[PDB]
């Protein structure tokens, strides 16, 4: 399964607009990933991260987005905040593993990578594994607004990037390797 | 927009009151919550907070102090009313920007 | 949570007045805050709030454009400048916030509304 490929990528995604990769027809090797040194955080939920490679699924996303290091617990299960409500949700479920290491001398830089966004307005929450790339300037009762007029404000922010890219690996034909 | 009813309550003291408030509109919020609060407001003094989310009192409130309701119809009860009592009984809701508050009540002991 | 306004005073109508509320017993930084006044007229009416980071600022319609919430967090003080005062305008501005900032984002800082001060007179 190409892991390495989202793990190792050269460029992640904002929050509010993660990708997914499908991961499919293919032998999982978490093993490399399991007791490797690169995740600074390395979270399962209901699955024991040893024995992911005894686990068989129809399909696996890997959702990659970069979230500053303070927010990368808003990717959970049962979690509320800025990230976890208005920009990537996890249900209220078992889940497969989050992924996380500092990206401090990656996408950081001396006068804060701004390249990065986020949403913090928005009429109402997303759902889980939700993904809102809209860009229009929010108005708190739903009435037509032109910024940077009162009560005009745009849903989107920028990151002051320390960053960390995260994967997130959620399960629903690929399996783990065989040992001969 | 909230209604509240009845204006003026005339409760003998010692004896159960209730406060009665409608919105125009659902007060459930996009979560699901319902983001309708009571306050009491003592003379010569600011409101307070007695119970928020329809019926879940704040630390410090009597027991004697519960509600209900939901949709667009709330009520706040006492299972009796004190001297202590004295006052008005606001409805707010914030479910909806700009939050807004109820005419209130105001509850009197006989 | 403890909220103490001032600056109350009688002015004459297309004048303009400024309010201030100090808070103490908590930190004003971690908190948005909020005006609310008082009138026969209106009852309790909210008119504005500035968010904890002093950048977004969101105005009822009855006072959108006339009004300005501002905040000065290295005095634990939150103010209110009114301009062209109406007779309307006529109220008890209570200076008001929340204890519970769980949720310190739009519009969850109107759930609440749990802290509230003794309120000034405007005329
Ligand atoms: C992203 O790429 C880096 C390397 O560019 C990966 O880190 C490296 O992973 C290998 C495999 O586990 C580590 O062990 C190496 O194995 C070879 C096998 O012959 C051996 O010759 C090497 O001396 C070494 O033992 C290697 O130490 C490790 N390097 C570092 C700096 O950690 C990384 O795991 C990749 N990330 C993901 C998520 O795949
Ligand atoms: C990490 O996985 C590799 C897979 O070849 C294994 O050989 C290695 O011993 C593992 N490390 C530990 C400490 O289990």
């Amino acid at each position: 399964c190409p892991f390495g490929e989202v793990f190792n990528a050269t460029k992640f995604p904002s929050v509010y607009a993660w990708e997914r990769k499908k991961i499919s027809n293919c032998v999982a090797d978490y093993s490399v990933l399991y007791n490797s040194t690169f995740f600074s955080t390395f979270k399962c939920y209901g699955v024991s991260a040893t024995k992911l490679n005894d686990l068989c699924f129809s399909n696996v996303y890997a959702d990659s987005f970069v979230v500053k290091g303070d927010d990368v617990r808003q990717i959970a299960p049962g979690q509320t905040g800025v990230i976890a409500d208005y920009n990537y949700k996890l249900p209220d479920d078992f889940m497969g593993c989050v992924l996380a290491w500092n990206t401090r001398n990656i996408d950081a830089t001396s006068t804060g990578n701004y390249n990065y966004k986020y949403r913090y307005l928005r009429h109402g929450k997303l759902r889980p594994f939700e993904r809102d790339i809209s860009n229009v300037p929010f108005s708190p009762d739903g009435k037509p607004c032109t910024p940077p007029a009162l009560n005009c404000y745009w849903p989107l922010n920028d990151y002051g990037f320390q960053p960390y890219r995260v994967v997130v690996l959620s399960f629903e034909t690929v399996c783990g390797p065989k040992l001969s | 927009v909230l209604t509240q009813s009845p204006l003026s309550l005339p409760v003998t003291l010692g004896q159960p009151a209730s406060i009665s408030c409608r919105s125009s509109q659902s007060l459930v919020y996009s979560d699901g919550d319902t983001y309708l609060n009571w306050f009491q407001q003592r003379p010569g003094q600011s409101p307070r907070r007695l119970i928020y989310q329809v019926s879940n009192r704040d630390s410090g409130v009597p027991d004697r102090f519960s509600g209900s309701g939901s949709g667009t119809d709330f009520t706040l009860k006492i299972s009796r009313v004190e001297a202590e009592d004295v006052g008005v009984y606001y409805c707010m809701q914030g479910s909806h920007w700009p939050p807004t508050f109820g005419q209130g009540t105001k509850v009197e002991i006989k | 949570a403890q909220l103490v306004e001032s600056g109350g005073a009688l002015v004459q109508p297309g004048r303009s007045l400024r309010l201030s509320c100090a808070a103490s017993g908590f930190t004003f930084r971690n908190y948005a805050m909020h005006w609310v006044r008082q009138a026969p007229a209106t009852g309790l009416q909210w008119l504005a709030v500035i968010t904890s980071d002093g950048r977004n600022k969101f105005y009822a319609d009855s006072v959108k454009g006339r009004f300005t919430i501002s905040r000065e967090d290295s005095k634990n003080t939150l103010y209110l400048q009114m301009d062209s005062l109406r007779g309307e305008d006529t109220a008890v501005y209570y200076c008001v916030t929340q204890r519970d900032n769980s949720r310190d984002y739009f519009p969850h800082y109107f759930h609440d509304m749990d802290v509230w001060g003794q309120g000034t007179t405007v005329a």
